RNA sequence: ACGCAUUAAGUACCCCGCCUGGGGAGUACGGCCGCAAGGCUAAAACUCAAAGGAAUUGACGGGGGCCCGCACAAGCGGCGGAGC
RNA sequence: UGUAAACCUCUUUCAGCACAGACGAAGCGCAAGUGACGGUAUGUGCAGAAGAAGGACCGGCCAACUACGUGCCAGCAGCCGCGGUAAUACGUAGGGUCCGAGCGUUGUCCGGAAUUACUGGGCGUAAAGAGCUCGUAGGUGGUUUGUCGCGUUGUUCGUGAAAACUCA
RNA sequence: GGUGAUGGCCUACCAAGGCGACGACGGGUAGCCGGCCUGAGAGGGUGACCGGCCACACUGGGACUGAGAUACGGCCCAGACUCC
């Protein structure tokens, strides 16, 4: 069944990434939308909107696409999943592509970038990894 | 100056009635050292005829490096055909640590100083072809930033930064010593 | 224990010249033996190999001392060829052969090993000493006056001594102020080759 | 496997395959032979190659080969075994040191001489 | 590699079974089940430097298709028997 | 071979022979002395290149090749494999390479081995999906509100002997 | 009852419980660690010197003295061995 819904939002983002659709319906959670939220504010995603379905809210997310058809996204891959949870401290933060990437990790003040949680010398659980 | 290295000659053969006719062949690489590298694979009937395939041909396929002044700028992990190559940043001084195929790609590249390991399918021509995929995996930080709308202060960390001005100072620093 | 073969051998399979100013790797630059006249295949551990053999077969270092000499200087923050250097020419017969009171590495082995020298007012026989920052060596009474020291102090007229590196008195007196830089050390050949060796 | 299959069994290693049984973690042994023989090797090859059927301090008997070209060695002497590999003959897995008790080092030996036993010349 | 390709062998998450070179061997001993035939669990000594998968170029087929040649078929004259 | 040598000059470390000769003891002691190491370390003199190099390897991995001697013999070998009268692989020579008071062999462990794969592997045909279901323990869990602070995270105190490891 | 001390530690009675696939009870092996070797790291191997604990003193039982006892150069008994 559907076990891991945060997994479920990243391989929809993938494919639709993949096969260069504009954009993406999802059903919709607080995770989901702040997640949206962080890949918004670092420049993955162009904009995201919640709209009312039948049965609740749904996640739309439009795709951002270059100029000379690049994607925005190269990679989408989840860490954290249930059975193995990673949790990592302020002095273990991961890096992605040597710091070219974000990692998003939950912490007690939200989700925050890698970058954000290693200033405020807070740590928590790593959830995905954007590049 | 073109760098030249020739990594494989292997002895090939096909049998017809009559018996075995035996050709040659031969992996070359052909870079300039300075972040330009394109990989050649020639075959004949005599060595020195199928380096100059093999040559002409890497001449004909070039291909851009993004190093950050000697080394490369993130770790990736390349895969091709079934060679797995991994290369990994390294730090100024440490030398091109790598196998056969993997090194003399990577010095004609121009890179001095990198970690890379092969994880698979020790073929050389395998692992030439994973060095190259691995390669063109690699990005650039302003283009990085240009991707997602972000000035470069935001994308790469302030070690990258601090290297790409120290390399910046040693390319000007040369061309003033070259220019007067 | 020291190398007392011949020198120009070493030099001639190198492809270098090492003592620098001798006439035999002139008119034989070519490697010895029956065979040397022979073509050869070419092999990146050849080339880290020889390229060994001329740091060592010049500064007349052996193997475990070279060795441990490069792990000093891996262990060192800087860059390894750069501390490997700096760390064979902190050594006293370098110094005293860069100082021109010896025309030769060898000379200079020879007379730092019997104690015809003293760093700081301490007998000093030995020439694996590595000279400090701010050390001042000076000659004593018994070999100032001797012949061969004599000859050598007064006609010399041969290579430049560098920055570092400084004689100031008729005494042949040795002042250092720094381990010198990669432009400093100016020996010959390459040092990113030396590393890789010892990290294979 | 998942990674509760391995917090359930866990990861195996490979059992390793001992080797040189006879010598019982010791890197010599004192054997003494029971014959001295000639053994025809494999296929590919062809010669006529000297062996010695040793019982062993371990309590065990093994053939041992003999290097060199001469060997003084005749049936039931005392000698100093060691290990070693020969294609030539399937069942042999030990070799016999030349030089050490009973055997002497070949002779006429001047190449490579401390592995055959033989002193230096005058 | 052949191929798979919304009925995936594609991108992902959860749980289970299994593999760790070829023989020896799914065999021996021990145990459980079975009326029996036997089944299930399951080694070691010894030995080899490979055993394998896919695809390529030839060769071959008491495989197919299309063609030829005193090859057969239709004829003439022989050799194999005798002396030299 | 080889600037190697022979020869001309030179310095003589270390050994040799002589003379001097400790610190270790702000110590012990109401006695005048108290150092086993030790007449050693260490100093100052004399003699003269004088008393001082060997071991593996040289088909490929793997730095380093030619001649003569046996021709499936004798032997070599870590793996492929070298020997069947013109062997760079055997033996001996020259020559060379690597180390150097060491140089090789054996034994044992780690590495290379992503070859038990947590980092970091797989199962159509190469080894590998139970013949198929039901279900116990276990593992795992859709959207949302409140509470706890067990997991998680931050800070502080105590502890983590010394030696070890790393930086000065 | 005992001990310095709690406690089936021992004893009398009463209840029938306690441990086990998060492997009881068995079998094999082994002193444990700070550390050492290797490895990029995780990990693998190991417990030489030096240092901290533990166990033992020919084998197997026992207590005494004592603040404190595996009492190596103590005692008692039974054994095997050496000697008068």
């Amino acid at each position: 069944t559907m076990t891991d819904p945060i997994a479920d939002f990243l391989t929809r983002l993938r494919n639709a990434n993949s096969a260069y659709h504009d954009e993406v319906t999802l059903p919709h959670s607080k995770l989901k939308a702040n997640i949206a939220e962080i890949l918004k504010r670092e420049g993955y995603i162009s904009d995201y909107r919640t709209e009312d379905a039948r049965v609740g809210k749904s996640l739309v997310v439009q795709l951002k696409y270059g100029p000379s058809r690049e994607r925005s996204i190269a990679g989408l891959r989840r860490v954290s999943k249930p059975g193995l949870r990673v949790y990592a401290k302020s002095t273990n933060l991961p890096r992605v592509l040597g710091g070219l990437g974000v990692a998003i990790i939950s912490t007690s003040s939200g989700l925050l970038t890698d970058r954000q949680a290693a200033r405020q010398g807070v740590g928590g659980e790593v959830l995905a990894y954007v590049w | 100056n073109y760098i030249e290295r020739v990594v494989s000659i292997n002895r090939v053969s096909k049998v017809v009635k009559g018996g075995r006719r035996f050709s040659f062949t031969a992996l070359v690489i052909v870079g300039d050292g300075k972040g330009m590298v394109g990989v050649g694979y020639g075959k004949a009937k005599e060595v020195p005829a199928a380096i100059a395939k093999g040559v002409e041909e890497a001449r004909k396929n070039f291909f851009r490096v993004p190093l950050i002044g000697s080394t490369i700028t993130h770790p990736v992990q390349g895969e091709a055909a079934a060679g797995v190559v991994m290369l990994r940043p390294a730090s100024p001084g440490t030398g091109v640590i790598a196998g056969g195929a993997a090194r003399a790609v990577l010095e004609c590249a121009g890179v001095h100083d990198i970690l890379a390991k092969s994880l698979g399918s020790d073929n050389a021509i395998n692992v030439v072809h994973a060095t190259v995929a691995a390669l063109k995996l690699l990005q650039r930080p302003e283009e990085v930033a240009a991707r997602r709308g972000l000035p470069i202060e935001d994308v790469a960390p302030a070690g990258m930064l601090k290297a790409r001005r120290e390399s910046e100072a040693l390319a000007a620093a040369a061309a003033r010593e070259g220019s007067a | 224990a020291r190398y007392t073969g011949p020198a120009t051998r070493k030099s001639r399979r190198l492809g270098v010249d090492l003592v620098g100013g001798d006439q035999s790797f002139e008119k034989r630059p070519y490697p010895p033996g029956q065979h040397g006249r022979a073509r050869i295949k070419e092999s990146e551990y050849r080339q880290q190999l020889q390229e060994k053999q001329k740091a060592r077969f010049s500064y007349g270092v052996m193997e475990k001392q070279f060795r441990r000499y490069y792990e000093e200087a891996n262990r060192q923050p800087g860059k390894t060829g750069d501390n490997l250097l700096r760390i064979l020419e902190s050594r006293l017969d370098n110094v005293v052969y860069r100082a021109g009171l010896a025309r030769t590495r060898r000379m200079a082995r020879q007379l730092v090993s019997h104690g015809h020298f003293l760093v700081n007012g301490v007998k000093v026989d030995i020439p694996s000493y590595r000279v400090s920052q701010y050390d001042i060596i000076d000659v004593k009474e018994k070999s100032l006056n001797t012949l061969p020291f004599q000859i050598a102090r007064e006609t010399a007229g041969e290579r430049p001594i560098p920055s570092w590196l400084q004689v100031v008195g008729e005494r042949q007196r040795i002042l250092v102020h720094q381990l010198p830089e990669r432009a400093q050390i100016d020996v010959p050949l390459t040092e990113q080759l030396i590393v890789e060796l010892y990290s294979k | 496997p998942t990674i509760q299959q391995l917090v359930r069994k866990g990861r195996r290693d490979k059992i390793a395959k001992v080797k040189t049984a006879a010598l019982k973690g010791s890197p010599q042994r004192r054997g003494v032979c029971t014959r001295v023989y000639t053994t025809t090797p494999k296929k590919p090859n062809s010669a006529l190659r000297k062996v010695a059927r040793v019982k062993l301090t371990s309590q065990v008997e093994v053939t041992a080969y003999i290097p060199g070209e001469g060997h003084n060695l005749q049936e039931h002497s005392m000698v100093l075994v060691r290990g070693g590999r020969v294609k030539d003959l399937p069942g042999v897995r030990y070799k016999i040191i030349r030089g050490s008790l009973d055997t002497q080092g070949v002779k006429n030996r001047k190449q490579a001489r401390s592995r055959y036993g033989a002193k230096k010349e005058k």
